[PDB]
């Protein structure tokens, strides 16, 4: 849960935006 | 002058490389597998062979791909590559001399050693790779096991009947679709002639595909913006059984759903994929939008009935899930695309020429682009597994 499945699904549709590790 | 174009391209290429850098850094989270491999020459075609071999005790399996070449000008080949895939390196295994670039190559389902190819010429070649050496002759002389005639020009569309062994359809820039029955093998005729020619289209025919259940039905799509449904039992070959105004631009591809005998998909220069019900072709079921440029390939998942993928000129491969159609989104999410858009593969940095879903490893895809790159990849399981 550094990265949720939900943020993973969202990142799946924004491949050119860096993934936000919060 | 013309200078503005080469400068504008170079600025674009610069954006493309930046985006690539970001995608590459993102891959650990988006993918359970990503393999990138630079081919000697670009391939215009890709298709997984049906066979897998799983060595005892080992942590991988071996799979194989029909590819081809597209040389600036040098000897062209038809290729069989092997791919080792992790379990639950890529190597060229066969090269066969080929008259020009391989526009498309497809194996016969009933005999996977047989492979049809489309060429820059009007000829549609057929090869049987078991009847050829692995190492091609340094002469570069292309000796095809058959040679099919009927077309006046090249094309792309190519489709073996999965219910009638040896029935081959083909599409051409000449506006026609040819059928061959190579089951009528002669001792060594070594050149065949077309059993039927279908002339319903009034422009370049971009693609053709047999229906997967009903041996008499096939679909074709063309630059006249039409989807046409043909029954080989009707005697009229100038007028299809159905003809649909499918898209607002050229129609480059179609794919029949392998679980739903009434459902198909078409992809277009209008930047959409259209969903169709053969029982009421007057009305499009849905239009999938997200692509930024012309779509050239569309393929249903062989494992998941609601899953479809599309590729084209925008360098992206999109994967769609129909079951998410109509779901509600936050505004942040809706900015990214419609709810049925499941995944955007951003691994490529040039036009995607073809892709193929692996028929033995769910979710594995192989995609090839114009800059020589071939990728074999599999999205992260939590993306789809919920």
């Amino acid at each position: 849960k550094l990265l949720s499945s939900s943020e993973t699904k969202r990142a799946a549709r924004r491949p050119y935006k860096p993934i936000a590790l919060r | 002058a013309d200078k503005e174009a080469a400068f504008d391209d170079a600025v674009e290429e610069r954006v493309i490389n930046e985006e690539y850098k970001i995608w590459k850094k993102n891959t650990p989270f988006l993918y359970d597998l990503v393999m990138t491999h630079a081919l000697e020459w670009p391939s215009l075609t890709a298709q997984w062979l049906p066979d897998v071999t799983r060595p005892e005790g080992k942590d991988f399996s071996i799979h194989r791909l029909v590819l081809g070449t597209h040389t600036s000008d040098e000897q062209n080949h038809l290729v069989i590559a092997s791919v080792q895939l992790p379990n639950d390196k890529i190597e060229i295994e066969i090269k066969i001399n080929h008259e020009g670039e391989v526009n498309r190559a497809r194996y016969m389902p009933q005999n996977p050693c047989i492979i049809a190819t489309k060429t820059p010429s009007s000829d549609v070649l057929v090869f049987d790779y078991t009847k050829h050496p692995s190492k091609p002759d340094p002469s570069g002389e292309c000796n095809p096991d058959l040679r099919l005639r009927g077309h006046q020009k090249e094309g792309y569309g190519l489709s073996w009947n999965p219910n009638l062994s040896g029935h081959l359809l083909s599409a051409s820039d000449d506006h026609t679709i040819c059928l061959w029955d190579i089951s009528a093998v002669p001792k060594e005729g070594k050149v065949v002639d077309a059993k039927t020619i279908f002339t319903g289209h009034t422009a370049v025919v971009e693609d053709v595909s047999w229906h997967l259940l009903h041996e008499s039905l096939f679909g074709s799509v063309a630059d006249d913006q039409k989807l046409m449904i043909w029954d080989t039992r009707s005697n009229n070959t100038s007028k299809p059984s159905h003809s649909v105004d499918a898209h607002t631009a050229e129609v480059n591809c179609l794919s029949f759903n392998p679980y739903s005998e009434f459902i198909l998909a078409t992809g277009s220069a209008d930047k959409t994929v259209a969903l169709w019900d053969l029982r009421n072709l007057k009305l499009k079921l849905h239009s999938f939008e997200s692509h930024k440029d012309e779509i050239f390939q569309v393929q249903w998942s062989p494992h998941n009935e609601t899953i479809l993928a599309s590729s084209g000129t925008d360098r992206r491969l999109n994967v769609w899930d129909l079951s998410k159609i109509g779901e509600e989104q936050s505004p942040e999410d809706a900015e990214d695309g419609p709810p049925e858009l499941l995944f955007i593969h951003g691994g490529h940095t040039a036009k995607i020429s073809d892709f193929s879903w692996n028929p033995n490893e769910p979710w594995v895809i192989c995609s090839v682009s114009e800059d020589n790159i071939m990728q074999v990849w599999q999205m992260a399981e939590n993306i789809y597994n919920d």
